[PDB]
């Protein structure tokens, strides 16, 4: 039970570089939409970093959340530095992808899946 | 009629003139790239032929696509393509870029370069031979000399 | 080797019955909509329903919840088994409740009204081994089957 | 159903939709999304195709292999048609042009092959037709453009009485004719009121109204959330492009007001949510580049 | 021996043929059907019957290291002839 | 056993075995195991607290000088609850020889970065990130070398599957390559290949 | 055993250093290049003239997949699922059957020549030589699917190619 | 092949052929087997 920490002692620095790591993203987001000229706007690419941020929100280990910051942190910079293409940066958003069907009803009517 | 036949005259003039010329962008992906090189190689001299060696991407009219498209680089692909003129042609080289090939099954391979962009020849090999790329070559510059514009145009 | 049976005269596609009386083809929103309008009229005993002899425990427990949310109990297996006395309440009066293996336990065994070669050929086998190696005494009560 | 048309997979290029299309006009502007929007689901789309083969070579990354089948065809002859559609089970209509030729006129492309393309269709069995008419198609109208394409969907209708007619007002993407003209126009301001509608909307309307079994027999109009008059509308235009080829059936085509047909279906009856112009309009003239929205009615 | 269904498409050596409603006919539409008419199940049967005066035979199917590899067929059924598991070629003992 | 067999090395054994004997009595905080195979090569299997004062050992010790970094490599084997095989591979051109120093950690577990030591182990180290998410702590630039830029999850690893879990197109609508769930229009065909049959009688294990 | 390129001291006489400075201001080794790219101008040059004029090939030569049959008309092919299960880039699909006389004979024999890599280990797992890899590598397409072979697209090519593909193995079945 | 003629078989095609894509006669490619799954054909006689 006693393991060997990354950065965070425990939550309480982890949640600080978790929150570090959300004001970058929203200082940078605006820049992005401009320079890739991505078709959306401020309000919805910092709802996409809302949206990543809270989908981890669960995670109770700080190991696994300092890997989180590294991964977003390296996320970070492979957009501000331009590595991404538009591609990339819009990969985040499933535009050409189509609406799974959510309810029991229309699952069982296009096929097998649970 | 007579602007039937000065239609089919002057598609004949300019297919002549585009398949006699035509300048590849060439993709030097992966192994395709050296078999493509032996096709300029002075054994088969693709510039004997009118095509030029290396023309610059800008100017080019067709794109062989020589080697495997991983994912890493399917937007790149697209970019080129993109910035050429039109009529612009793309060769499809070797199994990687017919079908994915040899990495069909990868996590990291475009599964052919049709998913990318529009494929007017495909030269199947691994690789396919100097030889058969030439081959290809010489296919596209008989589907250039069967086009209609003009005609299709007159009949529009 | 009944496997390739899997394959022939298979229900792929949901049926309902046209102007015509006859099957036709339809989707699962008819099918369901034309069962599902005439499970509300009905109540009580006005819907049943038969499990057959290859049904998953999963779909009798589903038709089961199914009926009793239109208070229905007559819920029924096509193979009969007799409910006087305790009936289907204590599990021990409907199961081969020695075991399979407990065949090889036995040293007298009384077979009423089967043919356990057909009907469980595998139990038989198991019969047979008791038989050949801790000489089994077999009995049966029933036509002279071999 | 024919097992080779259930619907497998999860939705994605390389399943089965179940869907059998052949779309006459695919190589245009509308054919182009829709035939995107077909392959994706892993739909067998028929092509039929006029013009160049070269310019048809960009239907063909749309779908997984065999999924695009590419023929000849011609307006006048009925057994090219016959050919393209006798395996489908849905034919699309998609044939226009903006301007008349000379060997094809209003009547031409607008009554007499979409009458053409759905008796045959009717006649091969085909279950689905449908058909684009103009929001403004009017007998009366000013315009030929709407006198023969109201015309033509008399005709459709009667001789394809399960016809989806669907009536677009005014279509905007990157290969419209409706911004882009306006973007190089750099022709005035009227009392004209429009409602435009994105092609993406209207290609969900489509692909909705093939999926729709209550769509048979339906006349749907598909417009955009907000009604502009023609003067801010073109004024904005100028400023999202920044700045301060034509007929005369074109005018008087954009000063044709979008009617309103409250008794008609739209896309929220399918179940597409329209896009509005402010949304879209920065994506369709970003090309135009060397904004306060408009104000609506 | 190809033959042709009622809807004018010709049936190959397996048995394929598509249905009349079946959509996917529409891949030849302008284009063709390439079958091959060669039928090898009509070609090895217009083989002769070799008759031997032995009672198993071998038979590596022509060409030595060419062919297959070399079985042993055994010839004591007289209802009915010994053929080779690999090139069908069929072997009847003449007494 | 003369034409066919490989002929065995016991001059090479002998010393590589006495080498080894050297290194785990030089070095006993951090040596777990040193083995010698069967075709001669070294192998120190080390805690992976001990991948610096190790590592640069055999680089500066008189009578290791592995000056060369050769490859460095993780290996994943689920079953250990280390699952990451972290496996280095020397050479020392003065004495004509190479040895193998492997490691281990986890997913969560940081190995120290050997970019002190060796610098040649910058770019592997960081494919290690790449392939099998094993972080390595103090690395001057960590990132991503060999995968696309958007990437998610890690390849090498065995959970992992051949194809991904997306694959790209190019889409018409949006004029953009995207990403979508990978479907296959062949699907890969799995092969039971294993004999039943046991091929090594020297490689049995004990049973339980 | 081992030799030092670039080592040589140059020697700092006058006459050496005349030399040296000959070379650099008179630009001898400028005129040595262009004398060696005047050589090859004068040579025949090694263009054949394709496509009348072939590069050279050899009997080993892996081109085109081809199935083949016996000289009966009987095809070779007892569906043993080998070259399917030797194919690196697993581009061969079979599903097999006995037929209407019993024989165990093929009925899908697929090769995607898009996924082939065309190194030959299916001619060579075949233990009746009923899969080859022929000669013919003058076989691109203007579409993809047109490289999708089926049993029907790889038998014609056996009957098509046959009278090469022969001769051919009985130029090298000695070396297999 | 007029000093060594190849080996005449019966199957070999007796007129050669160029490469046919791009034309009406070119090879389209399809599934060689037959149906898998059986369908049950209702009755066509009422159920009354
Ligand atoms: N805003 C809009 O564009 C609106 C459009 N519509 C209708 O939607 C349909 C599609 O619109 P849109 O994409 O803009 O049209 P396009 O002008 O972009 O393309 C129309 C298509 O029809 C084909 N076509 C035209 N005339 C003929 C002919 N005589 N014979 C054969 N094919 C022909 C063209 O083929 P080819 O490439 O060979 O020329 C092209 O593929 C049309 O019917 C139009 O009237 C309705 C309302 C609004
Ligand atoms: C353009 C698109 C941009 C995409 C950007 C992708 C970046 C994704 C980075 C993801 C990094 C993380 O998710 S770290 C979050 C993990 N934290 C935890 O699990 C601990 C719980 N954290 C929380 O609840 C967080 O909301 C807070 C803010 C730390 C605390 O909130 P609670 O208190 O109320
Ligand atoms: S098709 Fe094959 S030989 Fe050609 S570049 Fe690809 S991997 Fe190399
Ligand atoms: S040549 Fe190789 S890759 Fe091609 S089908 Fe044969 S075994 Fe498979
Ligand atoms: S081609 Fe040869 S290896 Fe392949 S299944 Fe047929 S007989 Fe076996
Ligand atoms: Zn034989």
């Amino acid at each position: 039970t006693s393991v060997k920490p990354i950065f965070s002692r425990d939550m309480n620095e982890a949640k600080r570089r978790v929150r570090e790591l959300y004001r970058a993203w929203y200082r940078e987001v605006p820049n992005t939409v401009h320079l890739f000229q991505l078709d959306i706007s401020v309000k919805q690419g910092r709802d996409k970093v809302r949206e990543m941020f809270k989908k981890n929100a669960h995670v109770t280990d700080p190991r696994v959340v300092d890997l989180l910051v590294i991964k977003g942190k390296m996320e970070l910079e492979e957009t501000i530095n331009v590595w991404k293409q538009r591609t990339h940066v819009m990969r985040f958003f499933h535009e050409t992808e189509a609406p799974r069907p959510k309810d029991f009803l229309s699952k069982f009517y296009v096929g097998h899946d649970p | 009629s007579r602007g039937e036949y000065v239609v089919a005259k002057l598609d004949d003039l300019i297919n002549w003139a585009r398949r006699s010329s035509l300048w590849p962008m060439t993709f030097g992906l992966a192994c395709c790239a050296v078999e493509m090189m032996h096709m300029a190689a002075p054994r088969y001299d693709m510039d004997r032929f009118g095509v030029v060696f290396r023309a610059s991407p800008r100017q080019s009219d067709v794109m062989i696509v020589a080697g495997t498209l991983t994912n890493k680089m399917a937007p790149a692909l697209r970019k080129v393509y993109d910035q050429m003129p039109e009529p612009r042609y793309v060769v499809s080289m070797g199994s990687c870029a017919n079908g994915g090939g040899y990495y069909h099954y990868s996590y990291s391979v475009v599964r052919g370069c049709d998913r990318i962009v529009p494929v007017d020849i495909y030269v199947p090999g691994c690789p396919p031979t100097a030889e058969a790329l030439l081959y290809g070559i010489l296919q596209l510059q008989k589907k250039i000399k069967r086009e209609k514009r003009l005609r299709i145009w007159y009949r529009r | 080797f009944a496997y390739d049976g899997l394959k022939r005269q298979r229900l792929t596609e949901p049926m309902v019955r046209n102007e015509k009386g006859l099957l036709t083809h339809t989707t699962w929103e008819d099918a369901l909509s034309r069962v599902a309008g005439m499970l509300q009229s009905c109540q009580g005993n006005d819907v049943a329903a038969i499990a057959g002899g290859l049904v998953d425990a999963e779909a009798l427990i589903a038709l089961k919840d199914l009926l009793n949310r239109v208070d229905s109990d007559t819920l029924c297996t096509e193979e009969v088994f007799p409910t006087a006395g305790a009936g289907t309440d204590l599990r021990s009066n409907y199961l081969l409740n020695t075991t399979i293996a407990g065949v090889e336990e036995a040293d007298v065994v009384l077979l009423v009204g089967t043919n356990p070669r057909f009907e469980a050929p595998l139990f038989n086998a198991r019969i047979r081994k008791s038989w050949l190696h801790n000489d089994l005494k077999v009995a049966l009560i029933g036509s002279p089957v071999d | 159903l024919h097992h080779a048309v259930i619907p497998h997979g999860k939705g994605g290029r390389s399943s089965v939709s179940g869907i059998v299309a052949t779309v006459f006009g695919a190589t245009g502007f509308l054919g182009r999304y829709l035939v995107n929007h077909l392959g994706r689901m892993g739909s067998q789309v028929i092509v039929p195709y006029r013009c160049e083969p070269y310019d048809t070579m960009h239907l063909r990354p749309m779908g997984d292999l065999g999924q695009i089948i590419f023929m000849d065809w011609n307006g006048r002859d009925k057994d090219s048609i016959r050919r393209a559609v006798e395996h489908s089970n849905v034919v699309i209509n998609l044939v226009g042009r903006e301007w008349e030729t000379k060997n094809f006129d209003f009547e031409d492309v607008f009554v007499k092959i979409p009458q053409a393309i759905a008796q045959v269709s009717k006649e091969a069995g085909v279950e689905k037709f449908i058909h684009i008419s103009h929001l403004n198609a009017d007998i009366k109208s000013s315009s030929k453009y709407l006198r023969n394409k109201a015309v033509g969907e008399k005709e459709v209708r009667e001789t394809f009485p399960e016809a989806t007619i669907i009536k677009p007002a005014d279509i905007f993407g990157r290969e419209d004719r409706f911004l882009n003209y306006f973007a190089n126009i750099r022709s005035l301001g009227k009392k004209t009121v429009k409602q435009p509608v994105y092609i993406v909307d209207v290609t969900k309307g489509i692909i909705n109204a093939i999926k729709d079994p209550d769509a048979r027999g339906k006349t749907f109009a598909f417009v955009g959330p907000n009604r502009y008059l023609l003067f801010d509308l073109v004024q904005y235009v100028f400023a999202v492009a920044h700045r301060p080829w034509t007929t005369r059936d074109k005018v008087e085509r954009i000063h044709t007001t979008d009617r309103t047909l409250p008794h008609l279906p739209g896309l929220e009856d399918l179940g597409v949510q329209a896009t509005p112009l402010e949304l879209k309009a920065i994506e369709v003239l970003r090309r135009h580049r060397t904004v306060q929205p408009a104000k609506t009615v | 021996g190809v033959r042709t269904s009622p809807t004018g498409e010709k049936v190959t050596h397996t048995g394929q043929v598509y249905d009349d409603e079946d959509y996917r006919r529409v891949r030849f539409v302008g284009r063709q059907k390439e079958v091959n008419e060669n039928f090898a199940i009509d070609l090895i049967a217009e083989q002769p019957v070799s008759q031997v005066g032995s009672r198993v035979i071998s038979c590596d199917g022509g060409g030595g290291a060419l062919g297959h590899p070399r079985v042993y067929i055994n010839l004591d059924k007289e209802t009915k002839t010994g053929t080779c598991g690999y090139c069908g070629l069929q072997f009847r003992q003449q007494h | 056993t003369r034409p066919t067999v490989r002929p065995r090395n016991d001059v090479a054994h002998k010393q590589l075995s006495a080498f080894g004997e050297y290194v785990a009595e030089i070095l006993p905080k951090y040596v777990q195991q040193v083995q010698v195979s069967c075709f001669s090569e070294l192998e120190i299997c080390i805690h992976p607290d001990g991948v610096i004062p190790v590592l640069t050992f055999l680089r500066d010790h008189s009578n290791a000088q592995f000056k060369s970094l050769a490859d460095l490599t993780a290996v994943d084997i689920p079953t250990r609850q280390n699952r990451f095989e972290i496996v280095y591979n020397l050479l020392s051109l003065r004495f004509n020889s190479r040895i193998r120093v492997k490691t281990y950690t986890d997913e969560l577990t940081p190995v120290e970065s050997s970019v002190s030591v060796y610098k040649a182990a910058n770019w592997y180290e960081r494919e290690i990130w790449d392939m099998f998410g094993v972080f390595f702590a103090n690395h001057p630039d960590l990132r991503r070398i060999l995968t696309d830029y958007g990437f998610e999850g890690h390849p090498f690893r065995k959970d992992f599957p051949l194809s991904g879990y997306v694959e790209l197109r190019y889409d018409d609508e949006v004029k953009r390559v995207v990403a979508e769930p990978v479907e296959l229009a062949q699907e890969f065909r799995k092969f039971d290949l294993n004999s039943p049959w046991e091929a090594f009688p020297a490689y049995r294990q004990p049973p339980e | 055993t081992y030799k030092y390129v670039n080592l040589r001291e140059p020697s700092m006489d006058m006459k050496s250093v005349t030399d040296r400075a000959a070379q650099t201001l008179l630009w001898t080794e400028l005129i040595r290049g262009l004398g060696m790219t005047l050589s090859y101008l004068f040579r025949e040059p090694a263009t054949i003239n394709y496509p009348f004029e072939k590069g050279p090939l050899s009997p080993r030569f892996r081109g085109e997949h081809a199935l083949r049959r016996y000289p009966s008309g009987e095809e070779r092919c007892i569906a043993c699922k080998l070259c399917e299960a030797v194919c690196p880039a697993q581009a061969i699909t079979i599903e097999a059957e006995p037929r209407a006389d019993g024989s165990r004979r093929t009925t899908r024999y697929d090769i995607d020549m898009t996924k082939c890599i065309y190194c030959g280990f299916c001619q060579e797992a075949c233990p009746v030589d009923a899969i080859v890899e022929g000669p013919n590598f003058e076989f691109s397409t203007e579409t993809h699917e047109e490289l999708l072979y089926n049993k029907e697209k790889l038998l014609n090519n056996g009957d098509k190619w046959e009278a090469e593909i022969a001769a051919n193995i009985q130029a090298d079945y000695l070396y297999r | 092949p007029t000093v060594k003629p190849p080996t005449a078989r019966k199957f070999i095609w007796t007129n050669h052929k160029f490469n046919l894509s791009g034309t009406p006669q070119q090879y389209v490619p399809y599934s060689t087997t037959r149906k898998k799954i059986q369908e049950w054909v209702p009755p066509s006689t009422p159920y009354k």
